[PDB]
């Protein structure tokens, strides 16, 4: 009742872990370097707005 | 003094090989950290621990 319900298996609101998860190992001036898991949640985001604006 | 035992002398074709002791000598105490875990770098070359 209080820590696992079951309707939290199924996912609304979708956490965001901070850069210390996902290290930009930013390598000079010039250029970056973003983690694979900072791709994955833009990838996330990016498909997340095309069903957004598709669906409105 | 002479060896109360005799000992098989003479010539044996010996190499020496690749692994120096001056290469592979490695101390640390303190030092390079990775990025994401925060924990010591790997080996000698990185002053890992």
């Amino acid at each position: 009742e209080v820590f696992s319900r079951p309707e939290w298996m199924i996912l609304t609101c979708l956490p965001v872990p901070p850069p210390p998860v996902r290290p930009s190992i930013s390598f000079n001036e010039s250029q970056r370097g973003e983690d694979d898991l900072t791709f994955k949640l833009a990838d996330i985001l990016k498909a997340n707005i095309s069903l957004e604006t598709l669906e409105h | 003094k002479k060896l109360m035992a005799q000992i098989f002398f003479g010539p044996t074709y010996y190499q020496r090989l690749r692994h120096m002791v001056d290469d592979k000598i490695h101390a640390r105490a303190r030092g390079p950290m990775q990025v994401l875990t925060r924990q010591p770098v790997e080996g000698r070359s990185r002053d890992g621990g």
